[PDB]
C-alpha cells in the first residue's frame, strides 16, 4: 500500500490529480498484454488496475465479460497471471499494482496464501469484486498482514454506515462508483479514507478533470482501456497507438 | 438545444457546419459550469491581478481638454500586460482549455497581437499553441511572429481565399473541426459562433466594471459616455457590458473609417454594410452585391476586419448604443495628440476610440460632459506604421 501513499504525495505536491486504467491480464494474449501494460505505462497511467480472467465475473459488464473470454481462448490461467505481475513489477519498481478479483480465485488455495503470494511478485492493493464489507473481514485482515491495501467500492446507493466502513477498512485508495456526489467526497475525507478515484463510466479526458475539480484525487477508467483492445484485435500496432494516444490524453486532463 | 441564447435579436447563431456544433455544445457547457465554480473565478482573477496587473488605471487627461468643458479619462488597458486588453480574455479561454482537459491552444490572428495573447497565455499555462494568420499579415507583422515564436508557439500561415485574417479565421475552424478533442479554439473576438460573443464579453467585462468603480470614486458619478473602437468588438464590449443596464450613460464604439466611408476603403459593417452570414454569425458585414464577403481596410491591422460582433448588431438595433466612425487621418491626428499633450503612445485602434472623444469635446467645447475612452491599447507596435505615413505626407 506504501506505493499509493507516495504516489499521492507526489500528485498532491504537483497539484495532479491520478489517472488509473484497468485492463484484464493476459487479453488479448499474454506477450500482446504485456505490450500493452508497458504502453499504458509509458504513456503516463500513475497506477494500474490488472484483471484476472474468472469465469463468472458478476460485478462486470460486456467489456470485461468480453475480455475475459478473450484470454481464456488464449489460454490465460491464474497462474500466468502471477508470472505477469513479476515481470511488470520488475521492469516498473515504483508504479503502484492493484488487483481486481473473484472471491473464489483468492479464496481457492487459501486466502492468507494468496495474500503472501501477492506481497511476494510485489501487487499493491486487492479489490474483491464480490466481497461486500460485511464479509470482508478475513480477507481484509489477510490484505494487512502481507502489507496489501484492501480497495472497496463506495457505490452510489452508499448510506453513512458503509462510508463510514469503506474509510475504516480500506487502505490505498477508494474506489469510488458515483447521496450527491459531493457529499460522498466530503464525508470519505471527514472520516479519513483513502484518497478517492472516481471509476464511474470514465472514458473522455473532461471526465478527469470533473474528477478532480469534484474533491477526487483522480479517476480510474473501468472499461474504456479494454473498448480500444476490443475495436483494434486484427492490428495489435494500431492498438497499442490508440492506447498511448488515450492515456496520454486522460493523464493529460489531470495536470494542473 | 444550447444551454443559453445564441442570439443578440436576430443576430448571432450558431453558423457552422455539424460536425463543428458538438465543440461548440461542449464549451457552452464547460462555460456555464465555470461561470457557477468559486474556484475557477478565483483561479482568474488571481492571474488577472498577479500575472496581468489588473486593475488598471483610470487616467484623468487634463492637457488634452483644457479650455473645454469636457472631463476625459482613460481606461489603460495599454498598462495590462501585453500591452492590450486582448491579454483579459485569452487567460480566461485558458483556463478553460484546462477545465475541459485539453492540452493544446489553437488561434487565429491579423495584427498578430492576438497571436501573442494566445502564445503568451499558452506559456503560462502549460499549453502548446498554434497560430493561423493570414501569409499578406505574416509578412506585415515579422515583429509579431517572432514574439509568437519566443514564447513557443507554431505559426501557420495561411495562403487560401485573400490570405489574410478572414481566412486565417476560416482555417482556424478548419483545425479544430478535426482536433477539439484535444485542442480549444481561442478565438480573439466577441464574434464568431455562440459560444464566443458570449464568452468574451464575460471574459472582458472587468473593463466596465472597474471603469464604473474608478469614476465612481473620483467624480462621484457615472460617466455621460463610455467610447471604444470596435474591430471585432471584444473591448467595446467589456467596456459597454457593466452600463447597459445603466440607461443614461451612452455607449459608442467607434469603427474604422479607413481613407474615408465614401471611398469604400474602410472597415465600419455595422453602419455602412448588411446582414449577412459568415463565420458562424448572422452579422453585419461588407459584401458584394452578389453575397461575396469583401476586404476591409484600415491604417490599423487591428480594426480590419469586414465584420462585427453580433451583440454590437443588436445593442445598435435597439438604439442602446451608438456607432461612428474615425478616418485614417482623425485616427493619426489623435495618437500624435495623446504623445505630445500626455506622454501617452496609444495603439492605432485605440486612438480611433479618443479621435471621436476628441470630436465630441471640438464640435461643442462648452458642453458639460464627462467622457471614459477605453484605451485598448499602447501604441509602440505603431511607431513604424505612423513614421512611413508622415514621411510620405511630408
Ligand atoms: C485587437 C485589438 C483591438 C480590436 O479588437 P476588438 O475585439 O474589437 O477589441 C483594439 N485595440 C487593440 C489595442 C487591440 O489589440
Ligand atoms: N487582428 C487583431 C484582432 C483580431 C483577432 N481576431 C479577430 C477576429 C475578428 C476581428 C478582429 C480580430 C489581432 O489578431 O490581434
Ligand atoms: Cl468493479
Ligand atoms: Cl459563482
Ligand atoms: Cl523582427
Ligand atoms: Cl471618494
Ligand atoms: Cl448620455
Ligand atoms: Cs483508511
Ligand atoms: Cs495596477
Ligand atoms: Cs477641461
Ligand atoms: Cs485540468
Ligand atoms: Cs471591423
Ligand atoms: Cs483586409
Amino acid at each position: 500500500m506504501e506505493r499509493y501513499e507516495n504516489l499521492f504525495a507526489q500528485l498532491n505536491d504537483r497539484r495532479e490529480g491520478a489517472f488509473v486504467p484497468f485492463v484484464t491480464l493476459g487479453d488479448p494474449g499474454i506477450e500482446q498484454s504485456l505490450k500493452i501494460i508497458d504502453t499504458l505505462i509509458d504513456a503516463g497511467a500513475d497506477a494500474l488496475e490488472l484483471g484476472v480472467p474468472f469465469s463468472d465475473p458478476l460485478a462486470d459488464g460486456p467489456t470485461i465479460q468480453n475480455a475475459n473470454l478473450r484470454a481464456f481462448a488464449a489460454g490465460v490461467t491464474p497462474a500466468q497471471c502471477f508470472e505477469m505481475l513479476a515481470l511488470i513489477r520488475e521492469k516498473h519498481p515504483t508504479i503502484p499494482i492493484g488487483l481486481l478479483m473473484y472471491a473464489n480465485l483468492v479464496f481457492n488455495n487459501g486466502i492468507d496464501a494468496f495474500y503472501a503470494r501477492c506481497e511476494q511478485v510485489g501487487v499493491d492493493s486487492v479489490l474483491v469484486a464480490d466481497v461486500p464489507v460485511e464479509e470482508s473481514a478475513p480477507f481484509r485482515q489477510a490484505a494487512l498482514r502481507h502489507n496489501i491495501a484492501p480497495i472497496f467500492i463506495c457505490p452510489p446507493n452508499a448510506d453513512d454506515d458503509l462510508l463510514r466502513q469503506v474509510a475504516s477498512y480500506g487502505r490505498g485508495y477508494t474506489y469510488l462508483l458515483s447521496l450527491p456526489l459531493h457529499h460522498l467526497i466530503e464525508k470519505l475525507k471527514e472520516y479519513h479514507a483513502a484518497p478517492a478515484l472516481q471509476g464511474f463510466g470514465i472514458s473522455s479526458p473532461e471526465q478527469v478533470s470533473a474528477a478532480v475539480r469534484a474533491g477526487a484525487a483522480g479517476a480510474i477508467s473501468g472499461s474504456a482501456i479494454v473498448k480500444i483492445i476490443e475495436k483494434n484485435l486484427a492490428s495489435p500496432k494500431q492498438m497499442l497507438a490508440e492506447l498511448r494516444s488515450f492515456v496520454s490524453a486522460m493523464k493529460a486532463a489531470s495536470r494542473a | 438545444t444550447t444551454l443559453l441564447n445564441p442570439y443578440f435579436g436576430e443576430f448571432g447563431g450558431m453558423y457552422v457546419p455539424q460536425i463543428l456544433m458538438p465543440a461548440l455544445n461542449q464549451l457552452e457547457e464547460a462555460f456555464v459550469s465555470a461561470q457557477k465554480d468559486p474556484e475557477f473565478q478565483a483561479q482568474f482573477a488571481d492571474l488577472l491581478k498577479n500575472y496581468a496587473g489588473r486593475p488598471t488605471a483610470l487616467t484623468k487627461c487634463q492637457n488634452i481638454t483644457a479650455g473645454t468643458r469636457t472631463t476625459l479619462y482613460l481606461k489603460r488597458e495599454d498598462l495590462l500586460h501585453g500591452g492590450a486588453h486582448k491579454t483579459n480574455q485569452v487567460l480566461g479561454q485558458a483556463l478553460l482549455a484546462k477545465r475541459m482537459g485539453k492540452s493544446e491552444i489553437i488561434a487565429e490572428t491579423g495584427a498578430g497581437q492576438h497571436g501573442v495573447a494566445s502564445a503568451l497565455a499558452s506559456a503560462l499555462l502549460g499549453l502548446k499553441c498554434r497560430i493561423y494568420m493570414g501569409a499578406k499579415d505574416v509578412e506585415r507583422q515579422s515583429p509579431n511572429v517572432f514574439r509568437m515564436r519566443l514564447m513557443g508557439a507554431e505559426v501557420i500561415p495561411v495562403h487560401s481565399g485573400s490570405a489574410t485574417l478572414k481566412d486565417a479565421c476560416n482555417e482556424a475552424l478548419r483545425d479544430w473541426s478535426g482536433s477539439y478533442e484535444t485542442a480549444h479554439y481561442m478565438l480573439g473576438t466577441a464574434a464568431g459562433p455562440h459560444p464566443y460573443p458570449t464568452i468574451v464579453r464575460e471574459f472582458q467585462r472587468m473593463i466596465g466594471e472597474e471603469t464604473k468603480a474608478q469614476i465612481l470614486d473620483k467624480e462621484g458619478r457615472l460617466p455621460d459616455a463610455v467610447i471604444a473602437c470596435v474591430g471585432g468588438g471584444s473591448n467595446a464590449i467589456g467596456m459597454f457590458a457593466d452600463f447597459i443596464n445603466d440607461t443614461s450613460v451612452g455607449l459608442i464604439g467607434v469603427e474604422p473609417g479607413g481613407h474615408g466611408i465614401e471611398t469604400g476603403e474602410h472597415g465600419a459593417p455595422l453602419k455602412h454594410g448588411r446582414v449577412g452570414i459568415y463565420f458562424g454569425m448572422k452579422a453585419p458585414m461588407m459584401q458584394t452585391a452578389d453575397g461575396q464577403i469583401e476586404e476591409s481596410y484600415s491604417i490599423s491591422a487591428g480594426l480590419d476586419f469586414p465584420s462585427v460582433g453580433p451583440q454590437h448588431a443588436y445593442l445598435n438595433s435597439i438604439g442602446r448604443a451608438d456607432y461612428v466612425s474615425i478616418t485614417d487621418d482623425e485616427a493619426l491626428e489623435a495618437f500624435k495628440t495623446l504623445c505630445r499633450h500626455e506622454g501617452i503612445i496609444p495603439a492605432l485602434e485605440s486612438s480611433h476610440a479618443l479621435a471621436h472623444a476628441l470630436k465630441m469635446m471640438r464640435e461643442q467645447p462648452e458642453k458639460e460632459q464627462l467622457l471614459v475612452v477605453n484605451l485598448s491599447g499602447r501604441g509602440d507596435k505603431d511607431i513604424f506604421t505612423v513614421h512611413d505615413i508622415l514621411k510620405a505626407r511630408g
